[PDB]
Parts: C-alpha cells; sequence; structure tokens
C-alpha cells in the first residue's frame, strides 16, 4: 500500500475577488478508494469534481479535485483526505503563496 | 516522441454493487478519452478537441469496446479470485496498461501491454509481442488461456498496425496542441523568514508537456540537497505547474541562480531574483 | 483508439 502525496493550490494566481480553481492534487496512492473534500472556512464544499481515475508506472494512482472558487482575504480554503493508509484525515491548507 | 497509452482500472466493492471500471486514453501527457462504467449514460467520451471530430461510429465502436470490456473485468475478477481462493467479502483491483511509442521517425520504437493485480505485476507482453511472462502461478492459468486463445497475434497487429496509425492520426489532428510545446512562464519569488534569511521559490508556470527540470544552483554550483522541490502537478486546464525553493541568506541573493530546461524553451534558462 | 475486447484473465 502507498499513501497519497496531496498538494492544494490554485489553477491561476490568486487574485481575492476573481474567480479561480481550487486544486487538490492527490497521487502515488494504491488502493484507489480515497476520500477527498475541499473545505471552505472548515466546511465541505458541496460541488466538487474530480479527473478520471489514472495510475503511474508503478501502478499508483492520481486524481485531481477541482471546484470553481472566488478567493478573498479572509476565507480559509483547505484540502481533506482520508485513506486507509492513514491513521486519520489529513488536512492540508490551502497558502496562495505555494 | 510520442506516446498513445491506455490506462483500465477495475475495482471491486462487496456490499456495494458491482465492480466499477475506468477507462482513460492519453496522448503524451493529454488525455482525449474516459469511460467510467459508473456514469449515468456510460460511453466513451471525448476529452480534447482533436478527437470530437471524429464521428458517431467512431464513438459508438469505442464505446461498445469498453462497454463489453467492463462486463470481461467482472468476470475477470472472479476468475482471479477463484484462482487465489479469495473471499468475495474482500475488495480487489484489477489494472492493465498498453499503449506504442514513436521515435522521431514517427515509427513503431517500442509496443506495450502489462496487467497488475492488487497493485502487484502479475502478467506483461514480452517486448517481441510474441510471448507473456506470469509473475506467479495464478498468471500462468491467465497465460495458457490467452495462449490458447493466440492473443499475442492480435497485440501484434494492434500495437504494430493501428496503435501506431491512430497515433499518428492524433497528432495531426491535434497538432496545433500536441506538437506544439508551450515553454513555461517562470518568476523568482522572495519571502524572508528573518531579518537574515529568506526563501528563493522559483515558479514554473503553464507549461506543456509535464517533462521539466528546475534547479537552484550558488555561484553555479548545484543546490540539489538544500533545494526544495515540488512534484509537477496539473492546473487543471491542461498544463502543468513546479517550483523549487531555497533558503539563503540576506543580501546573498545573487549568489543564486535558477536554471529551467523544457522542451518548449528554445535554450536552457537562468532565472534570478 | 482501444484495443478490442480482450479475453478474460
Amino acid at each position: 500500500q502507498r499513501t497519497p502525496k496531496i498538494q492544494v493550490y490554485s489553477r491561476h494566481p490568486a487574485e481575492n475577488g476573481k474567480s479561480n480553481f481550487l486544486n487538490c492534487y492527490v497521487s502515488g496512492f494504491h488502493p484507489s478508494d480515497i476520500e477527498v473534500d475541499l473545505l471552505k472556512n472548515g466546511e465541505r464544499i458541496e460541488k466538487v469534481e474530480h479527473s478520471d481515475l489514472s495510475f503511474s508506472g508503478d501502478w499508483s494512482f492520481y486524481l485531481l479535485y477541482y471546484t470553481e472558487f472566488t478567493p478573498t482575504e479572509k476565507d480559509e480554503y483547505a484540502c481533506r483526505v482520508n485513506h486507509v493508509t492513514l491513521s486519520q484525515p489529513k488536512i492540508v491548507k490551502w497558502d496562495r503563496d505555494m | 516522441s510520442h506516446s498513445m497509452r491506455y490506462f483500465y482500472t477495475a475495482v471491486s466493492r462487496p456490499g456495494r454493487g458491482e465492480p466499477r471500471f475506468i477507462a482513460v486514453g492519453y496522448v503524451d501527457d493529454t488525455q482525449f478519452v474516459r469511460f467510467d462504467s459508473d456514469a449515468a449514460s456510460p460511453r466513451g467520451e471525448p476529452r480534447a478537441p482533436w478527437v470530437e471530430q471524429e464521428g458517431p461510429e467512431y464513438w459508438d465502436r469505442e464505446t461498445q469496446k469498453y462497454k463489453r470490456q467492463a462486463q470481461a473485468d467482472r468476470v475477470s475478477l472472479r476468475n482471479l479470485r477463484g484462482y487465489y481462493n479469495q473471499s468475495e467479502a474482500g475488495s480487489h483491483t484489477l489494472q492493465r496498461m498498453y499503449g506504442c511509442d514513436l521515435g522521431p521517425d514517427g515509427r513503431l520504437l517500442r509496443g506495450y501491454d502489462q496487467s497488475a493485480y492488487d497493485g502487484k505485476d502479475y502478467i506483461a507482453l514480452n517486448e517481441d509481442l510474441r510471448s507473456w511472462t506470469a509473475a506467479d502461478t495464478a498468471a500462468q492459468i491467465t497465460q495458457r488461456k490467452w495462449e490458447a486463445a493466440r492473443e499475442a497475434e492480435q497485440w501484434r497487429a494492434y500495437l504494430e498496425g493501428t496503435c501506431v496509425e491512430w497515433l499518428r492520426r492524433y497528432l495531426e489532428n491535434g497538432k496545433e496542441t500536441l506538437q506544439r510545446a508551450e515553454h513555461p512562464k517562470t518568476h523568482v519569488t522572495h519571502h524572508p523568514v528573518s531579518d537574515h534569511e529568506a526563501t528563493l521559490r522559483c515558479w514554473a508556470l503553464g507549461f506543456y508537456p509535464a517533462e521539466i527540470t528546475l534547479t537552484w544552483q550558488r555561484d553555479g554550483e548545484d543546490q540539489t540537497q538544500d533545494t526544495e522541490l515540488v512534484e509537477t502537478r496539473p492546473a487543471g486546464d491542461g498544463t502543468f505547474q513546479k517550483w523549487a525553493a531555497v533558503v539563503v541568506p540576506s543580501g546573498e541573493e545573487q549568489r543564486y541562480t535558477c536554471h529551467v530546461q523544457h522542451e518548449g524553451l528554445p535554450e536552457p534558462l537562468t532565472l534570478r531574483w | 483508439m482501444a484495443r478490442e475486447l480482450h479475453p478474460e484473465y
């Protein structure tokens, strides 16, 4: 088994009040079942889409989860990922500089 | 060089319905098709503009292939449990990847096909495209079935014929995106951490294809063990992002240079803060 | 262009 790598980031450079896409990229994991939520101020965002399951040369899987969002100064965004490899869900906060 | 690659995954979910089958097809780093057995009306669907123009016969035919292969994978998952005497209560995964690579001459460089069961190599088509390698005694049962079906001949004909012919067609119909590499937009950002040191982060954005090299040098020497380097990630519009960062002493920023290699750059780039 | 239907494992 392989625990997921996680990155949270925007499609375009964030500008407050401008529409954008919030991404959570999970990769390198096996088996494929995985729970990924995008959170706004700690609350699950409802309309999240994801890419079609695919995998790498080593059989490990990767998925991009994404949602339209309009960043602001004070709203806090994060990705919450659970997988059979983890003792508890991992929360990775969105940082517009990374 | 160019490649067409297919990725099939079938995953059982005991107590939650039939196994789900997903197929995705790529040219290089660009997805062009998908099939998801869980979709409301499962069909092969275009994911790139340069196959949206194939007509209904093409799409219906692909759809049929995926629907029949989903059914077959469900039987196969049962067969595999039989070989190992695994209980129906546990989830299992069957993966298959196959495709063709072309060299700079537009000629087949290699065809391949490989399968994995629960993440472990199970059976693979040999380089000669005429025989198989089985990883264990269950896969030897599969190999003897495929040998009796003479299926390697069908792989040879597909990999050396159809796969090449259709990769070349896609490359031509999609050449304004598939054969025109998009160079990374680059910049360096500075993030003081204390009065006395600061992070320099070198950014590569909006590039295609995904392969890139991003490194920091100090006075022309590599900083490999001192560079934080994120994995290349999809922007979600078909292009990719990456960054590399080093922590430097205040006032010493001019010693540092960021180096970018990418197929869309006429020559390697050197950047500074 | 995908492979034709493959025999079961």
